[PDB]
RNA sequence: UUGGCGGUACUUUAUAUCCAUCUAGAGGAGCCUGUUCUAUAAUCGAUAAACCCCGCUCUACCUCACCAUCUCUUGCUAAUUCAGCCUAUAUACCGCCAUCUUCAGCAAACCCUAAAAAGGUAUUAAAGUAAGCAAAAGAAUCAAACAUAAAAACGUUAGGUCAAGGUGUAGCCAAUGAAAUGGGAAGAAAUGGGCUACAUUUUCUUAUAAAAGAACAUUACUAUACCCUUUAUGAAACUAAAGGACUAAGGAGGAUUUAGU
């Protein structure tokens, strides 16, 4: 949620005044308040950053499958 | 930038030796941490000093051979000449 | 200029080209192979490859020619060379044997010599500081000091002459006195250098 | 600054024609003439008439289409023939171009004692090169 | 609240419509021509075009002209999202998803190779290609640091060690430089009816124009117009300037050559001739002679010229006298 | 807060340019020419840089718009209580230009700011973005390059031009309109630009700029002035050219200043 001059992420303001909600990792000198979901945690380790892209990544394929999934089942219906 | 004496020879020697250890001064103050990241450096003599000697060095070897109207800033010539042809005129 | 910056001034020494490949020196042998690849000037009209062609002499044929009259110019350093050979021929016909060693001949040995005698090793800048005009001694660099030589020796024949001497005439008796140190030309050079020793606590203003 | 056949910049609203938005520099660059004829190549005489016929010619049509042309006309001489193109709006209705082109081609042939022919090319609109 | 014509982008029906018109203009002008339209070809069309349509125009830009809609009409990055409005590329909000996808790719390879782990010359006379050619290529544009960001990046592939598949990618981005051959042309070498050799070659030197004749054998007698160069040439200079490309090489005494040289003055018409002998005298030596003149400035044009004097001013740089004040 | 200024500093700098460097000139002499002044019965306009051989690639009549005298009153056109007006205002304008300028900006549509009078950049990038005009490119100087031309936005100087033409407002209509005839002078006084000469790298002659023979300071160099003849144009010579004499001044030009890469 900060930009390299440690200053916040103009896309956290700019997402706000859009009405676009907002999924953030938060670290103890990040400003939360304008983040929707806000998850504090670590920012910075390699072996943190690749869990949360792990978990966004296995969130959004199961999410992505159940539609396909929930689809069939109920066009299924349609005929049958 | 170096003080440089008035010795042109000195002076020529010296820069020699302050350029040869210009790596190392660079070491010593980055080791010391007093700066931490130090560009390369350079000496150089000023160009003033340099051309001061110089014109000694030339003077010595060159030889010496053997042993009233624009005044005031009113041109009280032409003024005369105006007046003097109104006067032709007048007359 | 109609020649592009890319282009490289000729080189029109004979025997550089015909050199033996080793006899050259690799830096030298370097710009040869990259000239093979780059544009060359056409060499100027009176650029040549020719024995007898001195640039010295040639540089003051130039700076007396008027108008574009090479002709002219050429012809009176023509006239010059050999009104001087000519007076040392008479010379030294009428000298014993032992002046007769001494006695130079050669018009080009006396006209290179003559120059060096009068060139000046410095010179002076006007400068206006507060309002005054001061002259600083500087030091004139290898060009500066081969230009004033010739600057002044084309300016004491054009003018100190009587009215129907000829500039051969002045000329060559010009050469002739500067090449042993005793012309006005050389007098010039005397006082130049003379006053800079005046100005000599005067150069502390200089700012280029 | 020039100012001799130059469409100036206003806010980039003003339709301009390919004619109008091409300088002078641009002329047998860009854009070519308007009148073409043999009287101003070397040797040749009578350029004053053929200069002056074309002014008036110019004139006559303006006169004659008013505010039925799209942009100016094309003078073509040939022998003595002359030929005239004009793009023209599709404002009047059809027959009275009949009635203005035999009109305005029996009076150009009285008056200078040449076959003059009109040739018309109707255009829904004004063509705009560009929005300057 | 601006109003100025929009930019008429072109879609895919439109221009699929543009080729069949062409399609069909095609036939006609083949009709027209008298070809078969089965062979006619672009260049046939622009031979028709120029007859049929006769334009003295200085610029060809515009002048008439049918061409394949794909040359005329400028080739157009297509819709970047689908009718649901999901972009296709993931890196569609960045802006420059080509140029941020190709510095993507580049930055993968370098670490595959960083992480994995002989001379880096295997393309030599090439250079990489400009910010035109690359803004061409990713069909968007590109800002200077955003060139000078995807060298550096390639440079650092090069360095690495580099398998087969990486010198083919970096090969797409090397464009093949052309080294322009900066020697002399020789001369053919004709026969007179006697037998004997020669060679010819014209020079131009301001308004003069000469024409040589060399001969490859002969005692040094050179004849301009008929009369010999003594005569022809009072002036030292001058004879001076046609001994240079004989004396150079040091032939003097041995060629013949017959001059023509019309237009001009005296020191441009020997300028003139001089070229021209040294571009015959090409034929008669050998091709390190031959580098030797050029690199002397025998065989250059001098492209020194009259300058026109410009109105309102005394001369060509000459000004008018700036009027006291 | 913006702009303008600073005898406020600190960095870039100009490319025939601010200093230095280089060449030939102007500033002195005689003429040609413009302007100012004087002045005339006798145009107008331009008139620091950006006027001053400028509108004129051009004034003996004409041109002509000026002055004096005489004359005309539906007075160029198809019609018109109309024709005509070089009458006032370029501070109403179009048209066509100068200037900073071959300077790099101008304008418009959006977006952002704890409010915004304004401002809006960081590239290992932090709020700016996507298009027009100028520049660039391209074309021209008939290969190629370079160079030269051309090109140069929006503004600045109420810059220039109502006398190129046109036109807004105001004015004249037996006159501010139209036509004829004769005149439109003068300096020698200041100043701008140019031409010529002051010579020997010169002067005259033949050639041709090569070479040679003469000339070379009291009248040698040296008037495109005045004057005197002849010729050309014209109806008119007052104009231009070509000769002839006659000679004057001029002996390389103070401060200062122009141009050239
Ligand atoms: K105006
Ligand atoms: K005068
Ligand atoms: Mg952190
Ligand atoms: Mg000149
Ligand atoms: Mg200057
Ligand atoms: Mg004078
Ligand atoms: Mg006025
Ligand atoms: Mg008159
Ligand atoms: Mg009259
Ligand atoms: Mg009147
Ligand atoms: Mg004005
Ligand atoms: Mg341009
Ligand atoms: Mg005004
Ligand atoms: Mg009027
Ligand atoms: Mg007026
Ligand atoms: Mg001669
Ligand atoms: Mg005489
Ligand atoms: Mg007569």
């Amino acid at each position: 949620t900060l930009n390299n001059v440690f200053e916040p992420h103009v896309a956290v303001r700019d997402a706000a005044k859009m009405n676009i909600p907002t999924v953030g990792i938060v670290d103890t000198n990040c400003n939360p308040c304008l983040i929707t979901y806000p998850i504090p945690g670590n920012d910075d380790s390699p072996q943190a950053i690749q869990l949360f892209c792990k978990l966004f990544r296995t969130t959004i394929n199961r999410a992505k499958e159940k539609r396909r999934q929930m689809e069939a089942l109920h066009r299924l219906q349609s005929p049958k | 930038y170096w003080k440089t004496g008035v010795s042109a020879e000195q002076n020529k020697h010296t820069e020699s030796v302050l350029q040869r250890s210009a790596a190392y001064m660079r070491h010593l103050l980055i080791s010391q941490q007093t700066l931490r990241n130090v560009p390369p450096i350079v000496f150089v003599q000023d160009k003033r000093d340099l051309v001061l000697a110089e014109v000694d060095r030339l003077l010595a070897e060159a030889d010496f051979g053997p042993p009233h109207p624009n005044l005031c800033g009113i041109d009280h010539e032409a003024l005369n000449k105006q007046i003097m042809e109104y006067k032709r005129k007048k007359e | 200029s109609r020649y592009a910056p890319e282009f490289r001034e000729p080189l029109i020494d004979k025997e550089y080209y015909r050199k033996p490949v080793a006899e050259l020196t690799e830096e030298e042998k370097y710009d040869q192979e990259l000239k093979k690849t780059q544009f060359i000037k056409a060499a100027a009209a009176t650029e040549t490859s020719s024995v007898f062609a001195d640039p010295v002499i040639s540089k003051f044929t130039n700076m007396m020619m008027k108008g574009g009259n090479k002709v002219l110019a050429r012809s009176l350093m023509a006239q010059t060379l050999e009104a001087v050979k000519r007076k040392q021929f008479e010379k030294y016909r009428a000298a014993s044997a032992e002046e007769q060693a001494t006695i130079e001949r050669n018009p080009y040995r006396i006209f290179h010599e003559a120059l060096k005698n009068c060139e000046p090793v410095i010179g002076l800048v006007p400068i206006l500081k507060g309002g005054h005009f001061y002259q600083v001694p500087v030091p004139l660099a290898d060009r500066r000091r081969r230009f004033l030589a010739m600057k002044w020796m084309i300016t004491e024949c054009r003018e100190n002459k009587p009215r129907r001497t000829l500039m051969p005439e002045k000329l060559s008796h010009e050469l002739l006195e500067a090449f042993h140190n005793r012309g006005p030309v050389i007098k010039r050079k005397h006082n130049m250098h003379k006053m800079a020793e005046a100005n000599r606590a005067l150069a502390h203003y200089r700012w280029w | 600054k020039n100012r001799a056949a130059r469409v100036r910049v206003a806010k980039g609203n003003k339709p301009v024609s390919y004619e109008e938005a091409h300088a002078p520099h641009y002329i047998a660059h860009r854009k070519g003439w308007l009148s073409l004829h043999t009287g101003n190549l070397d040797g040749e005489d009578h350029a004053a008439e053929r200069t002056l016929e074309d002014v008036f010619l110019r004139k006559f049509m303006m006169g004659t289409f008013p505010g039925c042309l799209a942009d100016q006309i094309v003078l073509k001489r040939r022998a003595n023939q002359v030929d005239i193109c004009a793009l023209v709006l599709r404002q009047l209705p059809a027959h009275k171009f009949y009635f203005l082109v035999g009109y305005s081609e029996t009076l150009l042939s009285h008056f200078y004692k040449c076959p003059v022919r009109l040739h018309l090319q109707t255009v829904p609109s004004k063509v705009v090169y560009k929005y300057i | 609240n601006v109003q100025a014509s929009r930019q008429e982008s072109y879609t895919e029906d439109f221009i699929k419509k543009q080729i069949e018109e062409f399609n069909i203009g095609k036939r006609h002008l083949a009709n027209m021509m008298g070809e078969d339209p089965e062979t006619f070809a672009e260049e046939d069309i622009d031979r028709a075009i120029a007859y049929l349509f006769p334009s003295g125009l200085f610029e060809k830009r515009a002048r008439p002209m049918m061409k394949h809609p794909e040359h005329i009409f400028p080739k157009q990055r297509a819709t970047q999202w689908g009718e649901d409005g999901r972009p296709f590329h993931f890196l569609f909000y960045t802006g420059k998803q080509s140029y941020y996808s190709l510095m993507h790719d580049v930055y993968g390879k370098v670490m595959q190779l960083e992480k994995h782990r002989a001379e880096s010359r295997d393309l030599i006379g090439s250079r990489w290609l400009i910010k035109e050619e690359l803004e061409e290529m990713l069909v968007e544009k590109l800002s200077d640091e955003d060139y000078a960001q995807f060298i550096r990046l390639l440079e650092k592939l090069l360095t690495l060690p580099c398998g087969p598949a990486e010198e083919e990618f970096v090969q797409r981005f090397r464009r093949s430089v052309t080294i322009q051959s900066k020697k002399q042309l020789i001369e053919p070498v004709q026969y007179d009816e006697q037998g004997m050799a020669f060679s010819t070659s014209e020079g131009r030197r301001k308004s003069a124009t000469a024409q040589a004749v060399v001969y490859e054998h002969g005692s040094g007698k050179i004849h301009v117009n008929g009369v010999d160069y003594l005569i022809y040439f009072p002036i030292t200079q001058d004879r001076e300037q046609l001994m240079f490309p004989f004396h150079f090489l040091d032939r003097l005494e041995r060629h013949d050559v017959t001059c023509t040289v019309s237009g001009g003055g005296r020191s441009a018409q020997a300028g003139a001739i001089r070229l021209a002998m040294a571009r015959a005298l090409c034929s008669f030596v050998t091709e390190d002679e031959v580098e030797w003149m050029r690199q002397a400035g025998l065989l250059t044009p001098d492209p020194r010229i009259r300058e026109r004097k410009k109105p309102g001013q005394e001369g060509a740089r000459r000004k008018f006298t700036w009027k006291k004040r």
